[PDB]
């Protein structure tokens, strides 16, 4: 187990994806509800883990 | 954040649960 499931939680495919610290999910940046454009500073959570009101 | 550059296939993977509402 390394670098999440190595798959975009929106495409189920590959490419450059960002791993979530709250769960084993990766995203195509723009594939996120809110697009990163420039990857977070340090840690990061996906929309869901983000709804939890934690962030990073 | 840890954003890797994976390259999976395109045919399917795993289906634990059913469709999501
Ligand atoms: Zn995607
Ligand atoms: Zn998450």
């Amino acid at each position: 187990g390394s670098k999440n499931e190595d798959e975009c939680a929106v495409c189920r495919d590959g490419g450059e994806l960002i791993c979530c610290d709250g769960c084993p999910r990766a995203f195509h940046l723009a594939c996120l509800s809110p697009p990163l454009r420039e990857i977070p500073s340090g840690t990061w959570r996906c929309s869901s883990c983000l709804q939890a009101t934690v962030q990073e | 954040a840890r954003t890797k550059q994976t390259a999976r296939k395109s045919t399917g993977g795993k289906a634990p649960r059913k469709q999501l509402c």
